[PDB]
């Protein structure tokens, strides 16, 4: 799927391509 | 029954709540390119997993400004939240450990004189521990408030302080969904800090009294999901905040309970 | 009667507030090292002028918290002072700039083909002119985006937009407490951005179609007291926004209306409950 | 000396 | 002999230089953990590879410090890396796209009456490239502006500003190791910005022109290892910017140069003196 | 003789510069909005005396790019600005506190085993006493060390620090110009951070010794107008920072000294090659 | 009294054709000596 | 990765 996280995110489907994952902000959490 | 569920990415979490989902029937994942308001959405209730947590609050209230019910609301999102409306919320009603806040950095300089030291400083607005501090003296209250001050963001300046609890090197987190205890954790740490997100180690907790408190502080905003972090100290068990957005695979993985299922339950009562 | 006043720094404004609220009983005047909780407060109400509006939301709600009634409420604070918050609120009740929200870049990308360009980026919590961006096209946008993403405070990640409003050189500035329409004005600028913060010269406005459309607006939250913005355009008087922590001196010295006397007569009344 | 001006200042 | 490598992160290329290093000594991996001033460390040369282009200039000055020389060396890592110094030290060496800085941002809205529209606006310490403006119009300019002087670093308050160069759908990405060309690629993209970090996809370039003024950009320096970027335009080729912190997977791969084998043999050299 | 004066706001160090400078030529005050580059300025020196002292560097630097020099000259506002760079070339030439630098949050934190508690943190471009850390444990370590990593400015990620001097209720404050002790003060707080900017108090300092260590610190530069802090302790006097953008306007005052002066007078040594 | 960016309860003269006071900027973190 | 500073390249 589209943002499926793996062990980072996968970016892209047409041409699937994984990258990072964003910078960390000071509202992520739970 | 039509689903949505907002993402930021999906973590196991949210890819457990969309095969929950769709055993109840249909499941349109929105991520938040997708989210443009106003606009024009067909869906039963949707539920709300951004990682944001301001941006979880503002598509909770969006949705419901189209007249889609949201699990967790736009309210609880906010009241649960930011953790001095929250603890205001659960003084009444349960433990918490002893807090101050302050409006300003010379109140704030005060706060020692009714918690004492050490107290912990943390951000009201925060998740996965970042930010607290542990301030054993008047040097390092100073220090703190002195890079709160230089931080952009206003809401750095409303000072919330707890009493330093004397843990037995772990916390609890507990899951209540809808008035109904799902499940708890142990979180294990050397460090005071002892949240998954910094290294702790989940294990199953079956305490029938952080159950039973878990409940009353559920009860305490009387709907929702919501991820309860309790703390063990010489006077009994203190609910210390509580989450409008839970992450639960470590929960989940250690305890056998059904986080997602639960949720998702929960989701289509509230639909309907 | 004891009355509370909650300040940042003693500008015209809260220097009335205090003259009006003697007539009336005792005035404790709570400059915000003054502020610490749980706290024993012998308040009957408290008038919140905290400059910052974070803090007067804050310190509204803990005056609830003590039993004590805060004019304006933390809830009328929050959902006034947020600019998405009040347009949703608005939305029903009165004419507003049409607007757009997104909760990311490539959902604020999409914006334009709902509202065209020129459009209006401006922050959900902002006042006084603040980081306001007229997006004439893509690339402009694209900027504006770019540069919101890396400031990191995450109210920034809320991505609000309005049409461009062609106004006559000059937008309306409304005035109603409790209910009570008490002035208006007009605020002159050369620049599309007309606040008396960033320069804009004040002139009464006798307009009875503002009056009314205040008035209407203010409806639309139900309590307190509320400054409110208002647009001339092409299709008639539309409400941009509302302000719980209102300014008034220019505003009171061109009308000759007594907007602090009457903002301590309607928190003696909520002190009566 | 009056403060910065911050972000959330105003009405 | 003992050759040191500090990063951050180990990516491909650090990998590369690791090995390469290797076949002439001893190879000591510092992550910045390791990093503590004053020191006793035993080194012959150190290859700086610091993701934060910062902290790689500290790195630089500390064992420099200690009388341990450094690839590349604190001057060069801060002059090539800042956009306005470096800028500076090109002007009248080679060609370079119009450029203009203004202190304020008074000044800079003057800045368009020189280099017109569309212009493009870039901090001076930046790459990959973030925070990069095309300024269409006085109203975005505005807005870049305002948003600028909102963010804390008050570097951001160096305002940088260059004509906008209309590139024919790519860039140029050359490399100068001591000074010797080693490679130059092609940054193809559909949109203006063509960074590899940002999805620009790499081609050989092998135009005998952009080696000669990649050897000239570089000696405008005299030292280091450098990756150059250059534009063509109407006018012939420009030199945009110098980047001390050279990054390399790609070019490597699509000339088949051996960058990361250069650059160790210019440290051994380096440490030769 | 023309004379510049660069500046943001006239305090009075401004504009006792630009009264002295007029004694000898004609005085070109230039305010950060009339700072455009490229441009023909036709001065014979200028006085760099930006609030900001990254708007400072910049300017020097932009000025000597169009050959005229510059007072301080930008290597001395980088060098002598930043606490590192400054303290490796104080280093070894005149005694300062024990200190220590690290790259990471994990290189901070082995700091304390060096140094011993408690230490001071401080960012290594601040002024002013903002942001300086009074350290006493591991919890008021991490606790600096968290706000420091989720601050925006990479500078913020160089980690310096010094062992906490016991001072006598005071630090020294001492001037060197163009080589010549022209006068010192104590400044005395109730608390450990003493700058006046933060409230402390100046007085007169006639210590012979303070005179021969200020000049030695200022030979470690041999260049320029510096503002030297100076710690008594149990082991004598240390040097711990100098200041290219000096403030006097209260050392002035409470010596009698004219540093304004005697700035302009090197000044015009300078503008006469 | 007074030129164009005095400091005339802080404020600068910001300008004089049309005389306009404000309040002085927000201390930045690179402010000083 | 950690988050990217406005610092990298
Ligand atoms: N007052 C306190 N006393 C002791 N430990 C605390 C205190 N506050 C927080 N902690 C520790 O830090 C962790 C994170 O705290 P908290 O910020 O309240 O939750 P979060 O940041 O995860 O929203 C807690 O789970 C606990 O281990
Ligand atoms: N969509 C718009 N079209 C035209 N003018 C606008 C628009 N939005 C804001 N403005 C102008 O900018 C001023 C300030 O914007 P506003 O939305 O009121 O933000 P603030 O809360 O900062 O005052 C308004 O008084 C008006 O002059
Ligand atoms: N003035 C300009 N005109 C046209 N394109 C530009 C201009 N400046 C930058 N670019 C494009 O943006 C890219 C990144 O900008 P650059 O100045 O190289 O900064 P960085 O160090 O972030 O890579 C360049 O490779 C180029 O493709
Ligand atoms: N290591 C230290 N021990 C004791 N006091 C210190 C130390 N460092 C700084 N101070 C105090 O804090 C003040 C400001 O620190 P300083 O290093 O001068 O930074 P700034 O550039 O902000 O003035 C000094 O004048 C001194 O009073
Ligand atoms: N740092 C450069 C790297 C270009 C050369 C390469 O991809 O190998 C960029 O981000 O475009
Ligand atoms: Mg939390
Ligand atoms: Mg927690
Ligand atoms: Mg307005
Ligand atoms: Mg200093
Ligand atoms: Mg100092």
């Amino acid at each position: 799927e589209l943002h499926q996280i793996v062990e980072l995110e996968v970016v892209s489907l047409e041409p699937l391509t994984l990258e990072e994952l964003p910078e960390v902000e000071e509202d992520w959490g739970e | 029954m039509r689903i949505g569920i907002t993402y930021t990415v999906l973590r196991r979490e949210e890819m457990a709540i969309k095969e929950r989902a769709g055993e109840f029937g249909e499941v349109v994942m929105l991520h938040e390119d997708d989210l443009l308001f106003p606009g024009n959405y067909d869906l039963d209730v949707v539920i709300i997993r951004n990682v944001s947590h301001f941006k979880a609050l503002y598509t909770a209230r969006l949705f419901e400004s189209e007249g889609i019910p949201t699990v967790n609301s736009s309210r609880l999102i906010f009241e649960a939240g930011d953790k001095l409306f929250a603890t205001l919320r659960l003084a009444g009603k349960v433990p918490v450990p002893e807090w101050k806040a302050a409006l300003s950095e010379g109140g704030a300089l005060r706060v020692p004189d009714s918690l004492g030291y050490p107290l912990v400083s943390k951000p009201v607005f925060g998740s996965w521990g970042r930010l607290l501090a542990k301030v054993n003296d008047r040097d390092s209250l100073e220090a703190v408030l002195e890079h709160r001050k230089w931080m952009k963001n206003p809401l750095y300046g409303i000072h919330y302080f707890q009493e330093f609890v004397e843990k037995p090197g772990r916390d609890i987190r507990s899951y209540v969904i809808g008035g109904e205890f799902v499940g708890a954790i142990y979180r294990y740490s050397n460090h005071w800090i002892t949240n998954t997100a910094r290294g702790g180690k989940a294990e199953p907790c079956s305490d029938p009294e952080v159950e039973e408190l878990s409940v009353k502080a559920w009860e305490a905003f009387g709907e929702g999901a919501l991820a309860i972090d309790i703390f063990e100290s010489e006077k009994g068990l203190l609910v210390n905040e509580v989450n409008p957005n839970m992450e639960f695979k470590n929960a989940a993985r250690v305890t056998g309970a059904d986080m997602a299922g639960k949720l998702v339950e929960y989701a289509v009562e509230v639909a309907k």
